[PDB]
């Protein structure tokens, strides 16, 4: 009862040469799409009614949410890279391609449903409607959830050495830019559907790109095993159910920064409105550079997963440590700049037009959360990552949320300036991240002791 | 005029059997002879016996929590054994 995550530090030799450096172009790839995206901010401000994010950061709800589900094969074909037949591990890939077209069907319709934002209790940034084209950017944009499923499980097989989305992911984004135009008035193109024709464009380009999966059974031995991705087993066949306790506890935990999504639009409508949606051209400039930082990790969630397939137990999960603390290196030596600059000059009227003339109480919290979090869950796609354990690292984030709820009501309460306020358990909450993972990360690189059931052998 | 099938492991059981998972790189003329024992040296060995590659299998290990010891053995070229390599660790 003065420590019980064991033998904390240690996770350190001559590590110095723990190389996951193509495992940030994982997502410098991930800039690549996240770049999209503002071409079509300011890309449909052609109109000006076409504030659109208004369905297409509500559509990415059951995408980023689904999302997890997905990206949590990281574990399986990286850990069968530690056995054999990638067709085996591909016949997942295939029965997840076939989930990722299958739960791909259901964003493609828990969306349809969706559609009804025709509804209100408080102001406006979430309820008043008049002429909705957004209306069509739930469907010309939502009838995609689909392919772009599979379009991310082709990453979800890029778990051993190819950063061949990077290449397409960038003459992918660059594709849509042109296209994205076309459609909100265009060329020959469909011209005239505008305000969400800047979504039929960018869906589009997602089938582009979900068949640059398919031109990736291409540059050396395949992952291509598209026999009919049938089922049935037991009751309901796995490597598909297996999928399933792999899914649930992540998107189930993507949904997280899901509700720190109602969290961060429920303070900007008391007598907050002006400067407290800012809190906005700051939480906006968190997920903009903090995707490279963060997701290096379910990155490296490959080189641990794997290297236990390659059964080197822990001369991975004590890499799970130099690759922790090497983002982490700027993790902190990077939110430097996030206390300390600006949206100054450097601020235009961009991803949310609100720039010159209001207050700094944005960068109060630019550290608060910031590092104390930075690696937070990077220390769960190493967890998850490595093993299992997003088994309830679901419950890491039942509290999350159920040890920042009341730190929700409490910039609505405050003492001083506390803008930075309701970030109080919500970095606290979130610095018992700095325990509880990474807890299951000395109950858990402490479990390759336990596993690693031969130290050694001979000559 | 060698050395042993030179890995070992035994990850987990299920903690009344074991999986023995070691080195096998391909095989010799090939054969594995696996020792059956505990570290008592009172209930007697006995015998598991694999093919291929294939050291990496797992025993029927009937006993609760006593330590058992376990060796698994090399056959080649002379239908004799090119080394032996055992771990001890039990349940
Ligand atoms: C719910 C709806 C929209 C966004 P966001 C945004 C994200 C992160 C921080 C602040 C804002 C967004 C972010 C990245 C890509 C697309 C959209 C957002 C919110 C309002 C207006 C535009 C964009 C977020 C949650």
């Amino acid at each position: 009862l003065d420590r019980f995550s064991f033998s904390v530090f240690l996770k350190e030799i001559r590590l110095l040469t723990a190389l996951a450096l193509p495992m940030l172009l994982a997502q410098v790839a991930q800039v690549g799409i996240g770049f999209v995206d503002t071409v079509m901010a300011g890309g449909a401000g052609k109109e000006d009614l076409a504030a659109v994010a208004l369905g297409s950061s509500a559509f990415a709800t059951v995408y980023i949410t689904f999302m997890g589900i997905m990206a949590a094969l990281n574990p399986m074909i990286a850990q069968l890279y530690g056995a054999g037949k990638t067709g085996e591990a591909g016949e997942t890939g295939r029965q997840g391609i076939w989930f990722g077209l299958i739960l791909g069907i259901f964003g493609m319709i828990l969306m349809w449903a969706a559609i009804t934002p025709f509804r209100n209790w408080l102001t406006l940034s979430d309820y008043v409607e008049g002429t909705m084209a957004q209306y069509m950017l739930f469907t010309s944009l939502a009838m995609p959830a689909a392919m772009v499923h599979r379009a991310l499980h082709a990453y979800a097989s890029s778990l051993n050495r190819p950063r061949l989305i990077m290449l397409v992911s960038f003459a992918a984004f660059v594709l849509n830019v042109p296209l994205n135009y076309i459609f909100v008035y265009g060329k020959f193109g469909m011209p005239a559907l505008g305000g969400a024709g800047c979504g039929v464009a960018t869906m589009a380009v997602f089938w582009f790109s979900a068949l640059a999966l398919w031109i990736y059974i291409a540059k050396e031995k395949f992952f291509r095993p598209f026999g009919l991705t049938a089922k049935f087993g037991k009751p309901d066949w796995a490597v598909f159910k297996q999928i399933w306790k792999i899914g649930a506890p992540i998107g189930l935990s993507y949904f997280l920064e899901a509700s720190a999504f109602s969290f961060i639009v429920f303070l900007i409508a008391p007598f907050g409105e002006d400067y407290v949606a800012a809190q906005q051209v700051g939480i906006s400039l968190s997920g903009i550079l903090y995707m490279i930082p963060q997701s290096v990790g379910s990155a490296g969630t490959v080189r641990i997963g794997f290297s236990l397939g390659r059964r080197e137990f822990s001369r991975a999960r004590y890499i799970s440590g130099v690759s922790l603390v090497s983002g982490w290196v700027l993790a902190v030596i990077t939110v430097l700049s996030l206390v300390l600059f600006r949206s100054p000059l450097a601020s235009m009227y961009n991803d949310d037009p609100a720039v010159l003339s209001i207050a700094s109480t944005v960068l109060l919290f630019a550290g608060l959360f910031q590092p104390a979090d930075f690696t937070q869950c990077i220390a769960s796609y190493a967890l998850r990552g490595y093993k299992v354990t997003k088994v309830p690292m679901f419950i890491h984030a039942a509290a999350f949320w159920g040890c920042g709820l009341l730190p929700g009501y409490l910039l609505a309460y405050r003492f001083d300036m506390g803008i930075y306020g309701f970030w109080t358990a919500l970095i606290a909450s979130l610095t018992i991240a700095a325990v509880a993972l990474v807890w299951c990360l000395e109950k858990y690189s402490m479990e390759l002791v336990k596993s690693h059931k031969a130290v050694s052998s001979g000559l | 005029v060698s050395s042993v099938p030179t890995k070992l492991e035994v990850v987990a059981a299920t903690p009344t059997s074991l999986l023995i998972s070691w080195d096998a790189r391909g095989e010799y003329v090939v054969y594995y002879r696996i020792t059956y024992g505990e570290t008592g040296g009172n209930s007697p060995v006995q015998e598991f016996t694999v093919p291929g590659s294939s050291s990496t299998a797992t025993i029927s290990g009937l006993s609760p929590g006593v330590d058992y010891t376990i060796t698994v053995y090399a056959r080649s070229y002379y239908w004799g054994w090119y080394s032996p390599i055992s771990i001890n660790y039990r349940t």
